[PDB]
């Protein structure tokens, strides 16, 4: 299971917003996205992590990090814009033994 | 990588007994190791009802093909792409109809009382309402779900039988923004 908390967050722009995704089990093969909702909720990914490296898909603002515990990450948007307001979760896979997916909650984001 | 998967079209609407082809795009640029799935999302576990098109790969599309589509087969599904250590998914849904356009029509006269019953009933999806053309006296209006998933709806209407007068039943099946109809010759 995974937990994607605060289940909502309220910032000015410019600040740097963390939401927390916390798994309940990690494993070094396991990769972690971080999705947006669209108005249909259509899931749209912003970030991963793999490999121990965060990488945005299209806005560098977008950065995972791994907390020491392994199993806790920081999902951060620097510089807030009032455009990331929306509803955000995370979303993990594991190939092995066999196809695991798992996706957190969602968790709104209120930028002011 | 900056591997992402699209879905151009997120909604199918599909005749029950007829085709789909569920599609997702991906990002070539981001061939051996990858690794495209559906599941059907209800527990998401791998469809057994599609299969991929694999020749599709190289233009980057995943495209699922699940034949004879049932009512069974309704619902939300994810598209995965997996391309190394990256990996991307999309929703769809599939919505499902069938249009109630064999109407079954009965006429018999109410021993006893001297009225007529009219009877009409057809199957269908989603659920039809059911209206009579010009006709004061409320039906009685009943559905059942057949083993496949259909809704067999009927209608009784019990009335006085008023000289050279045929009656009609109209089907309103709203999701599919559907009349159909039979008419009667009591």
């Amino acid at each position: 299971s995974l937990t994607f908390y605060p289940a909502w967050l309220t910032v000015s722009e410019g600040a740097n917003a963390t939401f927390t995704c916390s798994l309940s089990n990690w494993s070094e093969d396991l990769m972690l996205n971080w999705n947006r909702l669209s108005p249909s909720n259509q899931t749209e990914k912003q970030a991963a992590f793999s490999n121990g490296l965060s990488q945005p898909v299209q806005d560098a603002r977008f950065q995972i990090i791994q907390l020491p515990n392994r199993h806790d990450f920081h999902m951060n948007i620097l510089d807030t814009r009032r455009n990331d307001s929306g509803i955000y979760l995370c979303g993990a896979i594991s190939l092995h033994p066999k196809l695991k997916i798992e996706e957190s909650p969602g968790a709104e984001l209120v930028v002011t | 990588m900056l591997f992402t998967v699209t879905a151009p079209k997120e909604v199918y609407t599909v005749d029950v007994g007829s085709s789909v082809s569920l599609e997702c795009d991906f990002d070539r640029r981001e061939l051996e190791g990858i690794r495209a799935s559906l599941q059907k999302v209800e527990t998401s576990l791998q469809s057994e009802r599609a299969t991929l098109l694999e020749e599709q790969l190289p233009l980057g599309k995943a495209l699922f093909h699940i034949p004879s589509v049932q009512v069974r087969d309704s619902g939300q599904y994810r598209c995965l792409v997996i391309c190394g250590a990256a990996w991307d998914y999309k929703y769809l849904t599939v919505k499902v109809k069938a249009s109630y356009m064999r109407i079954d029509t009965r006429i018999l006269e109410v021993p006893g009382t001297g009225e007529v019953q009219l009877t009409c009933q057809a199957r269908g999806y989603p659920l039809a309402e059911v209206s009579w053309q010009n006709v004061s006296v409320p039906a009685n209006t009943s559905h059942i779900r057949t083993p496949e998933g259909l809704y067999q709806v009927t209608s009784v209407l019990r009335l006085k039988p008023q000289p050279s007068r045929n009656f009609s039943c109209m089907f309103w099946n709203a999701h599919m923004k559907e009349l159909t109809s039979a008419i009667i010759d009591p």
